[PDB]
């Protein structure tokens, strides 16, 4: 899986 | 350019209707139109800037990893031996990302980051400026790939310096910063012990700053830093 | 048009393509490009130019109404006494959305339809015309929207009739046909009886038909059956 | 809530 990253809000 | 008969305010309201509408192309036109108009954004603008931009590129970016993948299954060992359609349309994809890419960084660079002084709008744009480049890199090949990633990586630590420098630890945007500074380092960098490194020092020093905060910054902060755990469960 | 230089056959594998990537409004851009060859469609490619505009639509259409109701509580006794930004941007998802499905009707008319001879073609495309002649009614005021409303109708009852004479009552195309012609009298024509007496209709007679099939075809119309039931539930 | 239609697939 992919790593997850992080803008404003989910 | 298109945008420019429309009134700032009207363009911000235009952005908001589009997110509800879940017409993110609409809303990026609208908040490139508004940064067009020369001011300064407020924190709202920021937030809805990037909402708009981060859900086309998205999208953009979800495409070009099933297309990559069907490229690279018609190019091993004994696959369709076919014909140019599936390079020819992943191109197109990227090219088209690239180009939105493109579009985010020349407003950063014309002039968002130059005329903001405070430290949550200078560490909100230097992360974008690193966000843009990383998505770049992702596609990258030719010669100047190399060259992409230290872009990514230069934007992203002088927004680390200002945010341990400026903010607290467990200021929202000082946390997405370094979560996405740690997939930098894992995903761009080939380097997973520095992004597992810093994941676990921004979760920590996070959580020693809970103390100090209302419920509803609590509940702000705790949830960045359940990503940053939910990364380091993957990394390790 | 744009794609009067790309091959129909890497147009219709880009389209599948583009499925895959959900890249909706590619799929119809390649699927409009293929119509434009000027030779008919099999089966295949005409339920891929289906897909790809349904969904295109599908966005717009959902865009449309969530704008439609903030627009209706603005103009509520005392709400936002506010400026003309939500009916202008209503107004140009509305023209899109008109541009979409007079796209869709123009390749129906230029000229897939009337080379359409054998049943399943003929029904596939007049049942498409009713749908987007109905999705330009859910938006109609003025004039001419009788008219669009009598266009769908019009189109929907032309398929119904070869659809009765030609195919077997569990046809998966005569029973989304009936299937859409009862939305139209349910949503557009205010005609809930007729609506709830045609679904009740095609659903007892392809119960009774679902002896003669496969496994296979079986499994493909009680899926339709089940959606003919699902609205029954809603409107009784 | 309003009808459900169908072309193609679900
Ligand atoms: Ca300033
Ligand atoms: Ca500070
Ligand atoms: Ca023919
Ligand atoms: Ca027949
Ligand atoms: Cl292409
Ligand atoms: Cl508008
Ligand atoms: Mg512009
Ligand atoms: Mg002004
Ligand atoms: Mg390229
Ligand atoms: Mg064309
Ligand atoms: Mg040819
Ligand atoms: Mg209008």
């Amino acid at each position: 899986r992919r790593s997850i990253s992080f803008s404003v809000g989910a | 350019g298109s945008m420019g008969s429309m009134e700032r305010a009207s363009l911000i309201q235009k952005a908001k209707l589009a997110e509800q509408a879940e017409r993110y192309e609409d809303m990026a036109a609208f908040m490139k139109g508004a940064v067009e108009k020369g001011e300064e954004l407020s924190c709202e603008e920021r937030n809805l800037l990037s909402v708009a931009y981060k859900n086309v590129v998205g999208g953009q970016r979800a495409a070009w990893r099933v297309l990559s993948s069907i490229e690279q299954k018609s190019n091993e060992e004994g696959s369709e031996e076919k014909g140019p359609e599936v390079r020819e349309y992943r191109e197109k994809v990227e090219t088209e990302l690239q180009g939105v890419c493109d579009t985010v960084l020349g407003l950063l660079d014309s002039h968002l980051i130059k005329e903001a002084g405070d430290a949550e709008s200078r560490v909100f744009y230097l992360k974008m400026k690193g966000d843009y480049y990383r998505y770049l890199a992702e596609v990258a090949t030719g010669d100047d790939k190399k060259r992409i990633i230290d872009s990514a990586r230069s934007a992203y630590q002088e927004a680390m310096d200002i945010s341990k420098k400026e903010m607290p630890p467990t200021n929202p945007i000082r946390l997405g910063l370094a979560l996405n500074f740690s997939v930098f380092h894992y995903e761009i960098a080939n380097s997973p012990e520095e992004a597992i490194s810093l994941a676990k020092t921004t979760f920590d020093e996070a959580m020693a700053d809970l103390h100090t905060l209302s419920e509803d910054s609590y509940k702000d902060s705790t949830l960045i830093m359940q990503l940053l755990r939910d990364n380091l469960t993957l990394w390790t």
